[PDB]
């Protein structure tokens, strides 16, 4: 079994720039690699076969060649249509493994997320549970991290984070961090505060919520 | 032009077999291999196996040997795949591809989504959330609506009242324990929400339930 | 609905079958070269009339008859290609023992076999290129083994020259050595028949097809008849007629299987994966029938 | 070329070779180096 590895999981490309997607093989395959492109709405399409040949229909801007264990896929000028997930597949051995991890995104200036905490609803408490959510909005680098102070009780056991795909009017993502809880301990910890840290900013941003 | 059409979304309890159909068209069918590829939720592809329509010759991956059977039905030109004993570990989209001449996958189907769960359909529970005692209005205030508990992933929520199209964020559903949770956020100019009602409407066609409620400012 | 056995290549029975085939080849070649002379081989080399006519017959009849049979029988593109590769293949070493059964000037037989193998490694891609045009526009020129052919030629010539040296040096080992070799050959042959029957199983019913059986039946018989006719027409000795014919009739079918396996996936070549086996068994049966007929004819001449 | 099989004159299967170490009969037969096999769409078409 050949393990196919791709160097980068997410790559920023901007527009009218060429992105070289690098795929590395566990062992030598000698020019038996294919390239596939999966648009956000499924529709997987094959771009390059035999590492040097364009499939009939794909634009002539798609290129990329390599031999041995290192392979590349060049795009030249990058149109908005060429924003998708790219895969490298080998067929040297029968299992026919895939690369599995290259994603593209649009470059823009860094932005500080808009942070806002939300106290649990009144009817939520009567249901028999407790949930607090802090929202991060319109931040470009999607690799931020979030924490919960809980008055010096930093925990990550029961936290859930939901990402968001890049929009069209902008190029920034969003956050949905929830802290699932039941009753009889939500009031046992008094106040809570979401702690989102962005490496772009030297210091994090805090919103503190108080029962009273 | 060759085009492949799949069966459609499926929902099966654990341990109950399912079948995937791939209606080929645009070519004479019985001269090209048909490969099946499974994509995990994260987005990693694995090759399951192939079938030769002319004689039904099949060869599966080692992992999928136990739980993958491929049939062709050359009369109707619709390849099939069966999974037999499905656990919760296998899910997400399965693709049928037509290998062309040399060993490369040429044309792909739209993909069939398979979900394995024992949970029944449940109407969502809608919890409205408003800013607390901070009252940091500034220039604009962000509002939202939160739902949870609905099993089938067919929820849609639209404000339809002060939404103003833009400044609306939606988030994918998450699996806490058998049930899905999702939320949405909206940004409104200051002094508008405390005076003009915004509400949040959520529709769940699978359970045929619609909830439209407003949120009073906290105080 | 053609399905190969679940584990065809990797099985103890298949490895055993290959081992017995190798042992059969070695012992057959040793006991078969134990009846040659170096001087006669040199004389046949220095008089290339028989070698030239044998090569002309092989490489101008077998590919041509394969092409004509494929065109006449209206076979599929893959089926017509499978017979063509068999026709272009060199004459196998079965011709040597077959000619031994008909007292056919074994030195000429081994000379023809060796030179035919060499000319095969030289010109088989050429014959494939000029005969395949019309079916399989693909290359198929780099799929024919090249180093393997010469390696096999040397590895089968080694026991032959060992036996020749043994005969020339000291002949009193013949009775002890020859009988033992014959015994080994008989045991290996019955074992190889049983093992092939066990391994193939019921999958042979798929590849019999009336057309495949027909072409694999006419091709060796046509080769025998045409080679004999040409050798007789060229005013050759009666002894050389039998060996020339029974060499141009036999073929090395391993190359056809290997080339087809390399060039195409197993599912494309499914039903005719057993075509080399059918050709081998049909040529063996026809050769045995011809040997029996010739022996009966000789009995009539007493 | 792409074929490195040592043919056996009395052979009818691809694994019948003269190699002493019978790697063809093992789980990793390396006598063929042509993964770029041709599916030949018109293999079963007459003419």
């Amino acid at each position: 079994d050949i393990v196919m590895t791709q160097t980068t999981s997410s790559l920023s490309a901007s527009l009218g720039d060429r992105v070289t997607i690098s795929c590395r093989a566990s062992q030598d395959i000698s020019n038996y690699l294919n390239w596939y492109q999966q648009k956000p709405d499924g529709t997987v399409r094959v771009l390059i076969y035999y590492t040097s040949r364009l499939h009939s229909g794909v634009p002539s801007r798609f290129s990329g060649s390599g031999s041995g264990t290192d392979f590349s896929l060049t795009i030249s000028n990058l149109e908005p249509e060429d924003i998708a997930t790219y895969y490298c597949q080998q067929y040297s051995k029968f299992p026919w493994t895939f690369g599995g991890g290259t994603k593209l995104e649009i470059k823009r200036a860094d932005a500080a997320p808009t942070v806002s905490i939300f106290p649990p609803s009144s009817e939520q408490l009567t249901s028999g549970g407790a949930s607090v959510v802090c929202f991060l909005n319109n931040f470009y680098p999607k690799d931020i991290n979030v924490k919960w102070k809980i008055d010096g009780s930093e925990r990550q056991n029961g936290v859930l984070n939901s990402w968001t795909d890049q929009d069209s009017k902008d190029s920034t993502y969003s956050m949905s961090s929830t802290l699932t809880l039941t009753k009889d301990e939500y009031e046992r910890h008094n106040s809570y505060t979401c702690e989102a840290t962005h490496k772009t900013s030297t210091s994090p941003i805090v919103k503190s919520f108080n029962r009273n | 032009e060759v085009q492949l059409q799949e069966s459609g979304p499926e929902l099966v309890k654990p341990g109950d077999s399912v079948k995937m159909s791939c209606k080929a068209s645009g070519y004479t069918f019985t001269d090209y291999y048909m490969d099946w590829v499974k994509q995990n939720h994260g987005k990693s592809l694995e090759w399951i196996g192939y079938i030769y329509p002319y004689n039904g010759g099949t060869n599966y991956n080692q992992k999928f040997k136990g739980k993958a059977t491929l049939t062709v039905d050359k009369s109707s030109s619709t390849a099939y795949m069966e999974l037999h004993s499905l656990t919760s570990e296998d899910s997400a989209v399965y693709y049928c591809a037509r290998r062309g001449r040399f060993p490369w996958l040429a044309y792909w189907g739209q993909g069939t989504l398979v979900t394995v769960s024992a949970a029944k359909t449940t109407p969502p529970s809608v919890y409205p959330l408003a800013p607390g005692c901070g009252d940091t209005t500034g220039s604009s205030v962000t509002l939202g609506c939160l739902v949870k508990g609905y099993f089938p992933e067919s929820v849609t929520v639209t404000w339809n009242s002060g939404s103003l199209s833009s400044s609306v964020h939606t988030f994918p559903a998450l699996l806490q324990s058998g049930l899905y949770t999702m939320s949405s956020s909206v940004t409104v100019p200051s002094s508008t929400w405390p005076s003009q009602t915004v509400t949040c409407s959520v529709a769940h066609p699978a359970s045929s339930t619609t909830v439209d409620k407003k949120l009073e400012p906290s105080g | 609905n053609f399905t190969l056995p679940p584990n065809f290549g990797k099985r103890p029975t298949d490895l055993a079958l290959s081992v017995i085939l190798v042992f059969m080849l070695f012992f057959i070649m040793l006991s078969l070269g134990c009846t040659m002379e170096f001087s006669k081989i040199k004389a046949h080399l220095w008089k290339p009339k028989g070698l030239a006519i044998a090569l002309v017959a092989q490489y101008g009849i077998m590919p041509l008859t394969a092409f004509v049979l494929g065109k006449v029988f209206r076979l599929k593109n893959i089926e017509a290609l499978a017979i063509l590769v068999c026709g272009c293949s060199p004459g196998g070493n079965l011709s040597n023992v077959f000619s031994l059964a008909m007292k056919g000037d074994m030195n000429l037989s081994i000379v023809m076999t060796t030179c035919s193998t060499f000319c095969a490694l030289g010109m088989m891609p050429l014959l494939l290129y000029i005969y395949s045009r019309g079916i399989y526009d693909g290359d198929l020129k780099d799929k024919v083994p090249y180093k393997g052919i010469v390696i096999s030629l040397v590895l089968v010539l080694i026991p032959c020259t060992i036996g020749i040296v043994l005969k020339s040096k000291r002949p009193q080992y013949m009775r002890y050595v020859i009988k033992g070799g014959m015994i080994i050959i008989l045991l290996c042959s019955v074992a190889v028949t049983v093992l092939s029957a066990i391994n193939v199983g019921k999958s042979i019913m798929f590849a019999m097809t009336p057309l495949l059986i027909a072409t694999s039946s006419l091709m060796p018989f046509i080769g025998f008849l045409l080679g004999y006719v040409l050798s007789a027409l060229f005013c050759l000795n009666g002894r050389c007629r039998r060996t020339v014919s029974m060499e141009t009739g036999c073929q090395n079918v391993q190359l056809c299987s290997t080339i087809l396996n390399v060039a195409f996936p197993p599912e494309v070549i499914g039903p005719l994966f057993f075509f080399p086996l059918l050709y081998m068994i049909f040529q063996l049966g026809e050769g045995l029938l011809l040997i029996a007929i010739f022996w009966c004819y000789e009995k009539f001449k007493t | 070329g792409t074929n490195l099989s040592v043919p056996n004159p009395l052979g009818f299967f691809p694994d019948h070779q003269l190699d002493p170490a019978f790697k063809a009969n093992s789980e990793n037969p390396d006598w063929d180096l042509n993964p770029h096999k041709d599916n030949w769409p018109d293999a079963n078409k007459v003419g």
